[PDB]
């Protein structure tokens, strides 16, 4: 089906042309605009008071990455090396090494924030939910260097936002 | 003494400079529409005291927002050049930060800082509107911690 | 809401308020309470010059009438 | 919190005056919000930690910190691996 | 919503329509952000009877 | 004490202009459902101060291909003329009671175009050059209607003395007699003052910043101050002309209340228009003026010259 | 006389790196290609890729795609109209609609987890389910948006300044428009009787009714009426998809092209291998070629 959008039939009776002349002479349609915006002013605004109040978000939010650890506290990461293999920007660099215990985890988990694109594929890639990416978005900076996150930086951030992301995946893993 | 007087004078200039900057968003890519989104009534930069001003001879801070290519490279620098002092550039998004998703392609310079002296790096792909709003807030905090008149006093 | 713009325009009303009040009161104050006797035509001007000379003090605005004649 | 206000401004904050040994009466940042309360403030969950305390862990940061960029306790990247090619140690004492 | 009937009348008359019926903002009508856990379905070929991938 | 009165007139207007940026920013934002400046001080009250002293502390870069003497004279003429616009206003009792104030009003307003022409030429850039040329072209097209409207409007007043307008409107607003001219005069004031839809002079979207495309920092405020000062004065001029007020000699306070309250209403509807209409175009800008405005102004002028004769209602020249 | 649209000031590798990224890795490129129509791009990629794989997504997946596809159509048409009004002058319809634009942007966040680059439409369906109650909020949004369209038309449609800057401007005849390779609204504005969603209904678009807004002049004004009518017809799709959202799975029941469920990942060995090789090697698409075409809002 379809419908026309500009087939207009201006009736040429003496009545109708009076409105058309009234429209042109007295700026009726322009006055419609004035009363239109006036009604908008007489309405409330919707400007949220940042940072005293921020935008509404969702448990599935993708933000800043943070490596987590088990309830025991050992790092979930086992260097399966899936995340960099799917990482569409190759922002994840990592090299595994033997460990003293034999639970040979990685000596390197460096995610370049200025190369990464926050698809969240790393979360889906990780079979042990080691690399998740938290709800934080305030991690701005002034020098390009501090965005080259390293294994220590992710571990510290994971220990920081651990209170938040733990509940987020708690309320979202059923969907995943 | 003179230190106290110059401290007040520096603060007086400081307060306006951190509350009257007029950004010029050099709209490049999907990062740019987000900056128009934080022009929406939801965030409304202008409530802070900043207005989207063209003619970059009027603007104070200029925002690269999106990927930057070699074709865009020389003109973008010139925008920075005749941009009057004080001038600050904020890196919007991963692509402007460090090339981002196209960091390896043949046509985009990896990172915008290779062309201009980036002041604030804002991560994101795209950075959510209020994340940039946070970055602008960081700009004023950094603007608050300057010693222009103080340095001249010891100069 | 829109009660937040009234502080802006109320100051505005005060700004345009001042020039009207000043020129009204200075005219009143300088010209002994009365307004500035305007002379759009030469008749009104030579009316004033008569007043300035007739006041005995060389100001037109000083008005002095029936107390003089005898 | 005020449910009568529209979505967004319905719950909000005024920040503290002392944050980790830093004056913050005039300045305002969004990052001093602790993680467990960051969940509730962004409407990611409409029930505050006062009624649903976050699960306690030995490693969870006891003191939340704001952004540290531009400050002496900044972050600085550094290679976390170990140097692999080591030089031939030059022996000492004799000659021929 | 907050807004008194006086300037509600001003919005309604100037706009030529009633705006209290529907507003561009949100209110209590929004589903609360603690929705119960789901029970997402299983695949059509999730049966453990004849399910050979040769089909 | 004539001097202190002068500063009592120019100083408040400059502070009024500064605060005009704040209210316009907030009101325009409110149409767009925004909030406008409310962080810098209570309800953005110190935003004009913040904007003013930030730009002053920004270097006034002169373009390489600029005549510095030519670059500087234009703001001086622009700002001084705008402040001089108020000296014959019938504010309680007019400051400069020029018997031909309306002619003095028109001559100074028409002399403002030299700032537009000189700024464009001194900048010496194609974008600024054609921006200025069309700017004056829009400018010079409309004041002929301004003169015709005033001649028809002032015809039933009695003379060109601005103070006489008060006694003419002693009973009813003068808009009722010439409301076709009132909208005629009002629209032409936007074109002179260069607000949307008549913003093609500046054209923020499509002419970058018009003649202010380069003009920065120090003397840029002068055009901005002169522009916004004209907004009040043109609205104030319209307020006295058509929306007259009663003036008790023993209480000039009262008529100031009426005059002031009207002139913010007239300025408010200015940016109210800006927040509702698309920007015009150069050809429509001329076509609207020369094809549908000039003929109507002529006929209405013809109607208003003969009207006092056919009704024996000619006004006294005094 | 002549205008040269010198473009390339944004030319990235795009297709060049796609030769080096796997199908899954290449998916986020389309989100960034026509960046204002987020899902409509990856809709084309998933339709293209699943066509080669000879695998059709479950009906539940299809209905989510079209719902977000038309929601994305609301995204872009608001962009196209408001941004145009910015430069023509009047800038308040910009902000008025952008308040709404956040609401569906918020909806994007509720499902995918990101604001713009959702990366939701994957080959074989969609990545995740809608959160519980998500359809309710978009239903509340759908009710109020018809009013917001009325704000645009009342603001602009009858305004003389809007019309005269737009009517009888940039008109193109049907033959040249088709010969120029134009598409979508560009042809429809000139009265050309064509629409991909109708003539070649991909996905669920056959099981839905909507009126294509064919213009009758070909000038800019005709398209503007066509676009705002496309808004209303898009709102028709939201309602029809809302009342007819079927149950079922989110992705195809073929782990060789669809990563297994996280629960099945950690209990079933076949899932681990299938998840492993999919995120490192990726599914192998059979050789061949295909030009799959969908009607983006552009
Ligand atoms: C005995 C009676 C004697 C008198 C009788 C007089 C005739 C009856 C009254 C006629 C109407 C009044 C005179 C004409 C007015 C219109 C002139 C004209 O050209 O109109 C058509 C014109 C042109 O319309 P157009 O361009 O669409 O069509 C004109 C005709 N063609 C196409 C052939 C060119 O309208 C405009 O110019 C529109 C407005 C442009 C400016 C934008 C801002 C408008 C703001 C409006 C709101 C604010 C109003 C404030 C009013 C004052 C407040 C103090
Ligand atoms: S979201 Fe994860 S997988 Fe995707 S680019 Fe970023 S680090 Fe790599
Ligand atoms: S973080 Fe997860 S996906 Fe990445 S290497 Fe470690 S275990 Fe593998
Ligand atoms: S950083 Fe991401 S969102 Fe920003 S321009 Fe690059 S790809 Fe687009």
């Amino acid at each position: 089906t379809y419908k026309f959008v500009n087939m207009r039939e201006p009736s040429m009776d003496m009545k109708s042309v009076t409105d058309r002349a009234a429209q042109t002479l007295l700026w009726t349609e322009l006055v419609r605009g004035l009363g239109m915006t006036l009604s908008y002013l007489f309405r409330e605004p919707a400007t949220i008071n940042y940072p005293f109040e921020k935008g509404p978000l969702s448990p599935r939010f993708r933000g800043e990455h943070a490596l987590r650890r088990y309830p025991s506290g050992e790092e979930r990461c086992i260097a399966c090396k899936l995340c960099e293999a799917v990482c569409p920007a190759q922002a994840i660099t990592i090299e595994a090494e033997p460990r003293a215990d034999g639970s040979r985890r990685t000596t390197r988990y460096d995610i370049d924030m200025t190369k990464c694109i926050y698809c969240g594929f790393c979360q889906e890639a990780c079979p042990v939910d080691a690399i998740v990416e938290g709800p934080n978005f305030e991690f701005s900076t002034e020098t390009h260097e501090e965005l080259l996150y390293n294994k220590e930086k992710l571990l510290n951030n994971g220990d920081k936002w651990e209170a938040e992301i733990a509940a987020n995946i708690q309320a979202d893993y059923l969907y995943r | 003494r003179g230190e106290y007087v110059v401290a007040k004078l520096d603060d007086l200039v400081n307060w306006a400079r951190r509350s009257s900057l007029w950004p010029m968003t050099f709209g490049l890519a999907c990062c740019a529409v987000e900056m128009m989104h934080m022009a929406a009534p939801r965030y409304d930069m202008d409530r802070f005291g900043v207005v989207f001003r063209a003619s970059p001879r009027q603007s104070d801070v200029m925002i690269v927002a999106g990927t930057l290519t070699n074709k865009m490279a020389p003109a973008l620098r010139k925008v920075y050049d005749q941009m009057p002092e004080p001038r600050y550039v904020v890196s919007m998004g991963s692509c402007a930060n460090g090339g981002g998703y196209y960091h390896y392609s043949y046509s985009v310079v990896r990172g915008c800082d290779r062309i201009v002296p980036v002041d604030i790096y804002v991560p994101g792909c795209p950075p959510t509107a209020e994340a940039l709003l946070y970055g602008i807030l960081q700009l004023q905090r950094k603007i608050k911690r300057e010693k222009r008149l103080r340095i001249w006093y010891r100069r | 809401m829109w009660f937040e713009i009234l502080p802006g325009i109320a100051v505005m009303a005060a700004c345009l308020f001042i020039p009207g009040m000043a020129t009204a009161h200075i005219h009143k104050f300088t010209n002994g309470g009365k307004e500035k006797r305007v002379a759009h035509f030469s008749y009104q001007w030579n009316l004033m010059e008569r007043d300035r000379c007739i006041s005995g003090v060389n100001r037109y605005h000083v008005t002095k009438g029936l107390e003089n004649i005898d | 919190e005020d449910n009568k206000q529209f979505f967004g401004r319905h719950r909000w904050v005024i920040y503290t005056t002392e944050m980790n040994g830093r004056d913050t009466f005039w300045d305002v940042d969004g990052s001093m919000v602790p993680p467990e309360w960051h969940r509730w403030l962004h409407c990611m969950t409409d029930d505050p930690p006062t009624t649903k305390p976050p699960t306690a862990r030995k490693y969870i940061w006891t003191n939340h910190k704001f952004n540290v960029s531009g400050t002496p306790q900044q972050y600085v990247p550094y290679s976390t691996t170990r140097k692999k090619i080591q030089e031939w140690v030059p022996p000492s004492t004799p000659y021929k | 919503a907050s807004a008194t009937r006086v300037i509600q009348l001003l919005r309604n008359w100037a706009s030529g329509r009633d705006l209290q019926a529907k507003l561009q903002l949100r209110y209590q009508e929004i589903s609360k952000r603690t929705q119960p856990p789901p029970k997402l379905p299983v695949g059509p070929s999730h049966k453990l009877s004849n399910n050979y991938y040769c089909t | 004490m004539f001097m202190i009165n002068i500063l009592s007139l120019i100083i408040p207007i400059l502070l009024a202009v500064a605060f005009l940026t704040l209210v316009e920013r907030k009101v325009l934002g409110y149409m767009q459902l925004r909030k406008g400046p409310n962080v810098v001080g209570p309800y953005g009250l110190l935003q004009p101060i913040a904007d003013a002293l930030k730009l002053v502390t920004k270097e006034p870069l002169r373009p390489g291909t600029s005549s510095i003497s030519m670059f500087i004279i234009a703001p001086i003429l622009g700002l001084s003329l705008a402040l001089t616009m108020w000296v014959p206003l019938p504010m309680p009792y007019p400051l400069i009671n020029m018997n031909l104030g309306v002619l003095f009003m028109l001559a100074m307003s028409s002399l403002a175009v030299y700032s537009i022409l000189w700024s464009g030429w001194a900048s010496n850039s194609k974008y600024a050059l054609i921006g200025a040329l069309r700017a004056v072209a829009q400018t010079i097209s409309y004041e002929v209607t301004l003169a015709i409207i005033l001649l028809s409007v002032l015809l039933m007043n009695g003379s060109y003395t601005l103070s006489t307008l008060i006694t003419t409107q002693e009973h009813i607003w003068m808009i009722f007699t010439s409301w076709p001219l009132a909208m005629m005069w009002f629209i032409s004031t936007l074109a002179e003052t260069n607000r949307a839809p008549f913003d093609l002079t500046e054209g923020e979207s499509e002419l970058v910043s018009g003649f202010n495309v380069e003009y920065a920092a120090g003397p840029f405020a002068m055009f901005f101050m002169a522009e916004y000062a004209n907004i009040i004065m043109m609205n104030a001029f319209t307020a006295i002309l058509f929306l007259g007020a009663s003036h008790d000699p023993h209480t000039p306070e009262l008529y100031t209340i009426n005059f002031v309250l009207k002139t913010l209403a007239l300025t408010i509807t200015f940016l109210w228009i800006r927040a509702s209409y698309p920007r015009f175009r150069y050809d429509q800008l001329m076509h609207l003026l020369w094809k549908s405005f000039l003929p109507l102004t002529l006929a209405l002028c013809m109607w208003h010259i003969s009207l006092p004769i056919m009704t024996a209602s000619i006004p006294p020249q005094s | 006389r002549k205008c040269d649209p010198h473009i390339g000031l944004l030319h990235r590798g795009t297709e060049k790196l796609i030769e080096y990224k796997t199908y899954l890795q290449a998916l986020p490129y389309f989100d960034r290609l026509d960046y204002v129509s987020m899902m409509c791009n990856e809709q084309a990629y998933s339709l293209a890729v699943e066509k080669l794989l000879n695998i059709q997504p479950p009906p539940r997946a299809q209905w989510i795609r079209v719902l977000f596809g038309e929601i994305t159509r609301l995204l872009n048409h608001i962009m196209a109209v408001t941004t145009h009004a910015l430069d023509i002058g009047a800038m308040t319809p910009f902000f008025w609609m952008f308040e709404e634009r956040e609401k569906m942007f918020e909806f994007y966040e509720r499902v995918s987890g990101a604001r713009m680059h959702a990366a939701y439409i994957r080959p074989g369906g969609v990545h995740q389910d809608l959160p519980l109650g998500l359809l309710d909020d978009i239903y509340e949004f759908s009710k109020n948006f018809s009013f917001r369209i009325d704000e645009l038309e009342e603001m602009l449609t009858n305004n003389r300044i809007w019309r005269n800057r737009t009517v009888d401007i940039g008109v193109v005849t049907a033959e040249d428009a088709l010969n120029y390779g134009f598409s979508g609204v560009m042809l429809r504005g000139s009265g050309i009787q064509w629409d991909l969603r109708k003539t070649q209904p991909y996905d669920v678009y056959d099981q839905v009714e909507f009126d294509v807004p064919i213009g009758s002049r070909g000038d800019c004004y005709d398209r503007y009426l066509c676009r705002v009518e496309e808004m209303r017809q898009s709102l028709r799709i939201i309602s029809q998809c809302l009342n007819k959202m079927p149950p079922g799975e989110i992705k195809v029941d073929d782990a060789k092209v669809s990563p297994p469920k996280r629960a099945e990942m950690k209990t079933s060995m076949e899932s681990l291998i299938h998840h492993f090789k999919l995120y490192t090697e990726g599914y192998q698409v059979p050789p061949g070629a295909t030009y799959t075409a969908i009607e983006a809002p552009k």
